[PDB]
């Protein structure tokens, strides 16, 4: 007996246990007919089970969408886990900023949940449904607060067969990385608004000559993400509306998530270890320019000249890493043919 | 993060109403400012429904429309009036700022040619930088004694307005004849509203990035001097189809030279997988020239058309060819200077705009830095 | 059944057709950019004196057919082919003063005639027969043999295996005349060399094994 | 690398439109510029679909056709009107030239027999001015008329990068012989076939000849001798075709020798027999070449349009073309002594005398010096 059909059986059984017309007697006689066959033919054992799986899955898909507003839950996932509702998380950062830069303690766990709840009401998104299902967690006592931030989702009963704590774990890892780059671009854009605000020093131009430089390395890094999320999601949403089988969903969704670990450059250590340095290097830069109100004179300009000696090398370093999917990233980075000069 | 919009001058108050009747139509908003039954984030422009507008003869024409419940000609003359109603209008502006949760920017619609605009629009930009220093002031100014009003205003827009989008009536009147066949003001404004509407598409619908006015401008303006943009509206079908029509100067409202950065806005339901295929062929064909000095890229963004109302397209361009339009104006200014209390302010204004045209002409060199 | 599901949708035959197509149009724009280097610069150009090693990715079901030592031979003929496209295009892109033009036709002919020989008479004769043969594949093994009997013969007709310093070098050294004369744009001292090496070429190839006479006319 | 077309006068607009008819008929493109469902690289001759056409009275006739979705009599008269709209038309060229990614050539369809000859004279001097790296090929058509003709020659002698003669008299001959007509609307049917089949190797990619510069420069030995004549017999093995091509009954031209021959084969012929056909052409020696330079014959294989039988085209550089010039030349000397400066006409007569005097010396064993 193959392990594939074993996955089919366990799903149809759990889906009825959690659930607690004519589709009953017909399945009985088919099960009985197999006992009269003096030869167990595996090609026929699946021929009856695959109908039963597709039978209970079709009716469950009705209850999961039409009466209860699987696709709807997936849309909610793409919003909050995959930063689909990005506008909520920029105001969430604006409020829950000072209460997270300090090392996290036993009280900041609840100190932020009221901020996130205040954030959803801050953009007039109001629903007593699906709001109490998101409870931010803080991995404490076993370091900045963002390094331990996490988001859990209490799955309902029927979807428990498809949403194990394992698949909800790989989702959680992606949520940490995507929230990180969304944080650095925001505070970086604030620096852009700080130079523009400071319109009327000769060395004062060296900031934006490096800021706008360090802006394109993150902004374009933050692109290709709608071209990998809104594209892979477009296929997974297609795979369900085509096949009536349930096994297809369990493999397509498992295949859908596996691409996110690879296409988003997370599993590949080198690209994951190179741009990782661009994140915290930029923190020092945006903080340095915001930590003062005048020109960088008391060793400040002496400090800015240190990062550019490291960052500008990392710019050419990633250029060597690029030269399967990196073309979709390099095409945007070199359409203007500037990195050819480096 | 809301954006308070102001409208000055006849042209500014006229385009705004046509911008307002367009926006509320895309949503399910009745002309009585009430939601109709019939996801779309509507907080950026509307207050809880009322639009965050401040309108400044033509007002009578607006209140006579069924949208009533929706809420001389010299540069010196316009300014003098401003200082006289200084306190009167700011309480209107200030109360709207405190009412908003976190005010972010200031959208302004005015015409340099328009006397009231050349007198009252110029005065606000200096006061707006004085009172609120941490707020961007972006204007949808539109180019047309006529050269005087224009150059004197440009002196303010180059140091006060940290962003700007120019709409030239000459090219607009041209486009009206060839592909619209009109020959009035009441017809050309139809296309003007289309530009402003699609310009703020990504903000009114929840997306991944571009959730603030800063999210669009910061990638375009690298330096406090290079702060002039241009727009292009193609539909008057794949993703590669729409881009090849953007870069043609036959549709851009304009009359070596190279861009600085491009922002593409797509309002259709195109498959987002082949957009990376389209960019590759564009780099192969080499249809647009770029700057060699600094790192730049071409960007594209997607959104959703209003369902209650097919692929459209809008492009944001930062071209150095826009400097020529300034030269034409300032050339006529020097022409009237030699033919006709201190006559000195108009003298320094000519000098400071000389730096701007210099900065762009020096930007197209391999040594623009320093 | 396998070949059937391989036209669309482990189609080894479909992969093979593309192989001899992405070299031996498309590859015209690729080389022209190289005329006017960097190892990453080329990749974006491709994805859009004797080096440029090219490779490819083959799935396991066809790995046994297109072996590793098979890539080099396919690479061998690609290198030499480009040098012909080079000289052919170098003397073509441009347009006792006029005396230089008589040295053009006397030369732009010769490289052009050779190019007409390698591609048409060889790289298209055996190619037309090879396709008519693979479509009758009836075995795991013989498909290797009909394939291996396509490279080891195309590497012989195109003279690259042996008799290199005896014959092949002659075409190679006269190819340097296509480089020297291209840059300059001494003149009398070229025809003394040209009329010698060209006569050296025919008075050496005159030993003709038999298929060489298709070009021996000039 | 694309090529842009320009149709001048009634003639040029006529011949180009019919050529655009058949070309759109060959390709899988419906008359409404919309792709039909029903392998061909078409970016060179089409933009994503609208042709890169620059048309210049007959405009009404073009619009009246269902293909609306696909977009005096003195020479000096045309020259003046061209300067009047200098920037008027060149903006259309520049918006498309810079609108084209990498422009490659400039094909021209014009009759030197009234205003198109003058305007065409204006374009050549102007195109050499701005674009110095762009090929200019002209598909000129030949027959008070001697004047307008001879001037266009003077301009075409040093401006155009290439030239393909198409004389109406020889075309008038084929009109009666193999068609039995005696019409303008009928002779062009062959001209379009001549044009379409000429660039088949560029619209259907092959191994050789993937650029227009790849075809012409094999023929032209020197920029002075840049005049070509064509051949199209099929109106059967590879040997049957070429022998039918060298018969002077088929050449579209009304001692001597050739310069070089380029042949186009569009059928399903086998590449096994082409190299032997050349031998039988040499052994039987149906043609002679220059005595100085070792001349060669070239032939290319192609693929006929599946959306549409063995056919073929021949391009030639024959020194017998000198006689065509000498006729109008004699005609000029005829009306010169027969009837504000009238001095440029003598300058044109001097330069065209040079080219002819080079033809007669081009076919001698001492072409050097
Ligand atoms: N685009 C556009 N421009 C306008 C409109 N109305 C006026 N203008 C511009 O305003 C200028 C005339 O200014 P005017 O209205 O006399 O100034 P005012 O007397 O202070 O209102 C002209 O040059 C027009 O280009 C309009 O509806 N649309
Ligand atoms: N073979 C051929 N010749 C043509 C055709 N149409 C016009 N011509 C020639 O073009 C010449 C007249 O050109 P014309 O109409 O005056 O050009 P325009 O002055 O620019 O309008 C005549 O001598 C005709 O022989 C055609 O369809 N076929």
């Amino acid at each position: 007996i193959p392990v594939r059909v074993a996955e089919k059986i366990l799903f149809v059984g759990e889906s009825v246990q959690m659930f607690e017309k004519n589709q009953e007697d017909t399945f009985a006689a088919e099960l009985h007919r197999l006992k009269q066959q003096p030869l167990f033919s595996l090609v026929d054992f699946e021929q009856v089970v695959d109908r039963i799986r597709s039978t209970v899955a079709e009716h469950l898909w009705k209850l999961m969408v039409e009466e209860s507003d699987l696709l709807g839950q997936l849309k909610i996932i793409k919003d909050f886990y995959l930063l689909g509702r990005g506008e909520l998380f920029q105001a969430f950062i604006d409020t829950a900023q000072h209460m997270l830069k300090t090392p996290p303690t036993a009280v900041t766990e609840h100190d932020v949940n009221v901020a996130f709840q205040q954030s959803a009401h801050k953009v007039l998104l109001d629903d007593d449904n699906l709001l109490p299902l998101l409870h931010l967690t803080i991995e404490y006592h076993g370091a900045s607060g963002w390094a331990a931030l996490g988001l859990s989702y209490k799955v309902q009963w029927p979807l428990h067969i498809l949403f194990t704590p394992a698949v909800l774990e790989k989702y959680n890892v992606v949520f940490k990385y995507l929230l990180s780059v969304r944080r650095v671009q925001a505070e970086l854009q604030h620096c852009w608004a700080l130079q523009m605000q400071r319109k009327h020093q000769t060395d004062a131009i060296k900031w934006r000559l490096r800021n706008h430089m360090a802006f394109l390395v993150d902004n374009l890094q933050y692109y290709l993400q709608v071209d990998v999320l809104e594209s892979q999601f477009s296929q997974l949403l297609h795979q369900i509306n085509s096949t009536r089988d349930f096994e297809s969903i369990r493999l397509a969704h498992d295949h859908f998530l596996s691409n996110l670990l690879a296409q988003s450059f997370i599993l590949l250590k080198p690209v994951f270890h190179c741009l990782n340095e661009i994140l915290d290097l930029c923190h020092s830069f945006c903080s340095l320019v915001s930590q003062n109100l005048g020109p960088l004179d008391e060793r400040g300009a002496a400090q800015l000249s240190i990062l550019v000696k490291g960052f500008s090398r990392q710019s050419s370093l990633l250029f060597k890493i690029l030269s399967n999917s990196d073309l979709a990233q390099l095409l945007l980075r070199l359409d203007y043919n500037k990195y050819y000069t480096q | 993060r809301e954006i308070i919009t102001l409208q000055l001058g006849q042209c500014g108050n006229q385009i705004g109403f046509e911008f307002w009747k367009q926006l509320c139509a895309e949503h399910g908003i009745s002309p009585e400012g009430i939601v109709e039954e019939f996801t779309d984030r509507k907080d950026v422009f509307f207050y809880q429904y009322i639009p965050r507008a401040v309108l400044l003869r033509v007002i009578h024409s607006i209140l006579n429309s069924p949208y009533a419940k929706l809420y001389g000609n010299n540069w010196a003359s316009g300014f003098s009036q401003g200082e006289k109603i200084h306190e009167d209008i700011f309480d209107i502006i200030d109360r709207e700022a405190d009412g908003s949760d976190s005010l972010e920017g200031f959208v302004l619609c005015h015409s340099i040619a328009g006397g009231t605009g050349s007198g009252l629009g110029s005065y606000l930009l200096e006061r707006l930088n004085d009172r609120y220093p941490k707020k961007l002031v972006q204007t949808y100014s539109v180019f047309p004694v006529q050269p005087y009003n224009s150059l004197l205003t440009l002196k303010r827009l180059t140091q006060n307005a940290d962003c700007l989008v120019v709409l030239d009536n000459t090219a607009l009147n041209r486009i009206a004849t060839d592909r619209l066949h009109i020959q009035s003001f009441s017809q050309i404004n139809q296309l003007v509203s289309t530009i402003m509407s699609a310009s703020t598409t990504t903000l009114r619908y929840p997306g991944y990035m571009n959730n603030d006015l800063i999210g669009l401008i910061a990638s375009l303006i690298p330096t406090p001097r290079l702060h002039f943009l241009m727009t292009g509206y193609t539909p008057l079908t794949t993703v590669l189809d729409v881009m090849r029509r953007l870069l043609q100067p036959k549709n851009v409202m304009v009359s070596n030279h190279c861009y600085i950065a491009i922002l593409n806005i797509i309002q259709g339901e195109v498959d987002p997988t082949q957009v990376h295929k389209s960019l590759q062929r564009i780099r192969e064909r080499k249809l647009a020239n770029f700057i060699p000095w600094g790192p730049a890229s071409i960007q594209v963004a997607l959104s959703r058309k209003s369902p209650y109302l097919r692929v459209s397209g809008l492009m944001m361009a930062n071209h150095t060819s826009i400097s020529s339009l300034f030269e034409r104006t300032c050339r006529q200014y020097d022409k009237l200077r030699k033919r006709e209390d201190n006559f000195d302010e108009m003298d320094t204004s000519r000098e400071i705009v000389q730096q701007l045209i210099d900065e762009y002409h020096a930007a197209t060199r391999p040594d623009y830095i320093s | 059944n396998l070949m059937q599901t391989l036209k669309k949708d482990y189609r080894l035959v479909e992969y093979l057709q593309a192989m001899r197509n992405f070299f031996l149009d498309t590859m015209y724009d690729f080389y022209t950019s190289i005329f006017d280097q960097n190892v990453s610069f080329l990749n974006v150009q491709l994805q859009e004196l004797d080096g440029l090693t090219l490779s490819y990715k083959v799935p396991w079901p066809v790995d046994i057919v297109i072996s590793l030592e098979c890539q080099k031979i396919y690479n061998q003929v690609f290198l030499l082919l480009l040098q012909i496209k080079w000289a052919k295009y170098s003397l073509d892109v441009l347009l006792q003063i006029h005396r230089m033009f008589l040295l053009r036709v006397k030369l732009m002919h010769f490289v052009n005639s050779l190019h007409n020989y390698i591609m048409t008479r060889i790289l298209h004769s055996t190619g037309l027969e090879f396709q008519h043969q693979v479509e009758e594949a009836k075995d795991l093994d013989q498909l290797i043999k009909i394939h291996y009997r396509y490279l080891s013969t195309i590497h012989d007709r195109c003279l690259l295996r042996e008799k290199v310093s005896f014959v092949k070098e002659a075409i190679m050294k006269v190819l340097n005349l296509a480089l020297m004369f291209a840059d300059g744009w001494s003149i009398e001292k070229m025809e003394s060399d040209f009329k010698n090496c060209h006569m050296f070429l025919v008075t050496i190839l005159n030993k003709a094994f038999p298929h060489l006479e298709s070009l021996a006319l000039s």
